């Protein structure tokens, strides 16, 4: 069951890395785009 | 057969809290925008420039 959260988590990332208010800009000027989502990826892939 | 779940529940959230402690700590970000106006042409002959 963990390993399933975790495949859930993956998938959720996967398709949140698009939208422009987590991983585009939304923002033309301000300061959002962080690529945590890799470093979460990464805890994902290990 | 729920307190085995409570356990899942209890190692996920510890593996989650690593995870946000990691996502806060390997990205050091810093913008430090520091907006100031270049120099422009006029400058050099503005009053503030002048030695």
């Amino acid at each position: 069951y963990v390993t399933g959260f975790f495949i859930a988590v993956s998938v959720i990332a996967n398709v949140v890395e698009t939208v422009p208010c987590g991983s585009s800009p939304g923002h033309i000027k301000e300061l959002r785009y962080a690529v945590a989502f890799f470093c979460l990826d990464t805890a994902c892939v290990m | 057969w729920k307190g085995i779940a409570i356990a899942l529940l209890v190692i996920l959230v510890i593996c989650s809290l690593i995870v946000t402690s990691v996502i806060l700590l390997t990205p050091a970000e810093d913008n430090s925008l520091s907006q100031k106006k270049k120099v422009t042409v006029e400058d050099l002959f503005s009053e503030d420039f002048k030695i």
